[PDB]
């Protein structure tokens, strides 16, 4: 069988901080525009997107 | 089968409350626990928990759900619990109407209104009826563009009728800078007629590049489908007149009328079961034990819930699970930048006021007389609807 | 049963931004990923997909707020082409489910 | 058919014939119920495999 599989795919563990990175980097870009709002509150008193 | 009439928003729960007391034939248990519970929903805990209460408290199996607000997504929330669960829940108004693209395959869920192939026959329709018989497709990477051309492509491919297909544009403003990258094909197009897929705040901008190149004005008719629509009442002012769209009806088709059918559909198939099972299914009253309660599965009433009839009128709904024969409104905008009403589909019959499109001077109307090889008429084409070729 | 519950009273109450999902024990099970992505979906709570091999989680008309930190299986096909690329294999059979 | 003869001795490939059955050259016709044009006789006996 000529199969196929994927390498550093599996490393959840150490997928996570490729995943922060990415995020954390983001929010760099995020909070430096105007109008930057807030995440909901809860979930029962916030009612929108 | 204990039916709960979930409605939330601000609506009229008397006009629900009353109709849905009022069931027209009693020879099946209907029994419907109209909870009608008009607290907001929009946060999932809400409906969450109040789902699994009042299977808990009156031992209900099924629920039908209402709403008034966008809630672009409370259906795919609510697809989740027809999935855990076994209970069917069909969407009625509001946050359910949209139909979701692809489900659980055991997803116990039905929505009301037409899917985007239908969309997509109906404005093939229109066109069909006025012989506007060239057309073009613009779309962009929003899913559903890969089915609607694909039933735009299927239909137009080996056809008595002569159509003219050209110019396919799959681009949008999602690209970075894509203002130069959308008006060298925007160039390009042709065509009187366009059909357009996009989602209702780029329909706005793509318009506007629209407007700078100059596709608008008299001698060009755009269509797009229902969701570019949105909202009757939102005119965002962008959109030139002569927007000729197709959606369900908002109108006719009212709640108090909408709870009616629906929670009929629910009851007859369910008792049709029980002619055939003579034990009706009890799944586990709460949100809970899904591992236990699933093993009384009741696939079989899924599998002709779809087909059922009442009063006639067949509310028989796809595989796939959005309605089969929808009663959709075709929707013009006007120069009063206001939606206007123009016909009815259903039956897959286009029935229209209009006759003539009331496009006006490059419109001047010739009157002339049958007689001679100078005029000469015969009849029309019944079998497709167009006329004739070379005619 | 807790994962429609799992997002307001303990994830969304503590000012979340980003929402990361976990890998099912049994790997060949998608229910981790699915109330992640329909809660904050609709939301507008972007939710990161670690462990999402599905393909279905690829379209955003449904799971909006869904990226993904592996392709899926889909993506092998994009491969595959330039698999049979260099073989100069041409006569395929397609064999899905 | 002598031509076939011919065609098959200098080309290494077997042949069996078998006739057509509506008896038709070939051409594009509109079907009952919707146009759905589709091809008859030989045409629509080739295109079918
Ligand atoms: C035709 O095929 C046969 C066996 O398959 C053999 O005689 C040879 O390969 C060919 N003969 C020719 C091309 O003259």
């Amino acid at each position: 069988i000529l199969g196929l599989q994927l390498i550093n795919g599996k490393n959840e563990s150490a997928h996570i901080s490729d995943a922060v990175g990415v995020v954390a980097q983001a929010v760099h870009e995020l909070l430096e525009k105007e109008n930057i709002t807030d995440p909901p509150r809860g979930c029962v008193g916030n009612t929108n997107i | 089968i204990g039916i709960a009439v979930i409605l939330v928003g601000t609506s009229d729960e008397v006009a629900i409350k009353d109709a849905h007391e009022k069931d027209d034939f009693h020879h099946l248990s209907v029994v419907p626990r109209v909870e009608l519970v008009a607290m907001n929903e929009t946060d999932p805990k809400s409906i969450i928990t109040r789902i699994c209460d009042l299977m808990s408290d009156r031992k209900i199996q099924g629920v039908v759900f209402a709403d008034d607000t966008d809630q672009e997504a409370i259906a795919q929330i609510l697809d989740f619990i027809s999935a855990q669960t076994l209970t069917p829940i069909l969407g009625i108004h509001g946050g359910s109407s949209m139909i979701m693209a692809d489900k659980d395959e055991s997803s116990m869920f039905f929505q009301f209104g037409p899917s985007i192939e239908q969309q997509a026959s109906v404005m093939l329709n229109i066109m069909e009826e006025y012989d506007w018989y060239i057309f073009s497709i613009v779309t962009t990477y929003f899913p559903g563009y890969q089915d609607f051309v694909n039933k735009i492509r299927s239909t137009i491919e080996n056809s008595f009728v002569g159509w003219e297909l050209e110019e396919v544009l799959l681009l949008d403003m999602s690209l970075d800078d894509g203002d130069s990258k959308i008006q060298n094909q925007l160039k390009k197009l042709q065509s009187p007629i366009i059909l357009l897929y996009c989602t209702k705040e780029e329909a706005t901008y793509i318009f506007e590049v629209a407007n700078s190149v100059g596709l608008t004005g008299y001698g060009y008719t755009w269509i797009v489908p229902s969701l570019v629509a949105g909202d009757t009442d939102t005119v965002p002012a962008e959109f030139p007149t002569g927007l000729i769209s197709v959606s369900y009806d908002e109108w006719d088709y009212g709640l108090p009328a909408r709870v009616r059918d629906g929670i009929a559909i629910i009851t007859t198939a369910a008792s049709d079961m029980l002619s055939e099972h003579s034990f009706i299914p009890e799944p586990k009253s709460s949100c809970y034990n899904t591992h236990e309660k699933r093993i009384y599965q009741s696939n079989m009433l899924n599998r002709y819930l779809i087909n059922v009839t009442f009063e006639g009128r067949n509310l028989s709904f796809s595989e796939d699970g959005y309605q089969m024969h929808p009663k959709l409104v075709i929707i013009l905008l006007n120069k009063e930048r206001k939606w206007e009403r123009v016909g009815k589909w259903k039956d897959k019959s286009l029935q229209m006021k209009y006759y003539v499109w009331p496009r006006m001077d490059d419109h001047l109307s010739i009157v002339t007389l049958e007689e001679a090889p100078f005029v000469i008429v015969e009849s029309v084409d019944p079998l497709s609807g167009t006329c004739m070729r070379n005619t | 049963i807790q994962m429609a519950l799992s997002v307001c009273e303990d994830l969304i109450s503590s000012q979340v931004y980003a929402i990361l999902v976990s890998h099912p024990p049994t790997p060949n099970d998608h229910f981790t990923p699915t109330p992640v992505s329909y809660t904050a979906g609709f939301y507008r709570i972007p939710v990161l997909g670690l462990t999402t091999r599905m393909s279905i989680y690829s379209d955003k008309s449904i799971h909006l707020s869904f990226l993904r930190t592996v392709p899926p299986y889909s993506h092998q096909s994009s491969v595959w082409f330039e698999m049979m690329r260099v073989y100069s294999w041409n006569h395929i059979i397609l064999l899905v489910s | 058919i002598d031509l076939l003869i011919k065609l098959a001795r200098t080309m290494n490939f077997t042949y069996e014939v078998h006739l057509v059955a509506d008896g038709k050259f070939g051409t594009q016709e509109r079907v009952n119920n919707s146009n759905k044009k589709e091809w008859n006789g030989m045409m629509g006996e080739l295109l079918s495999g």
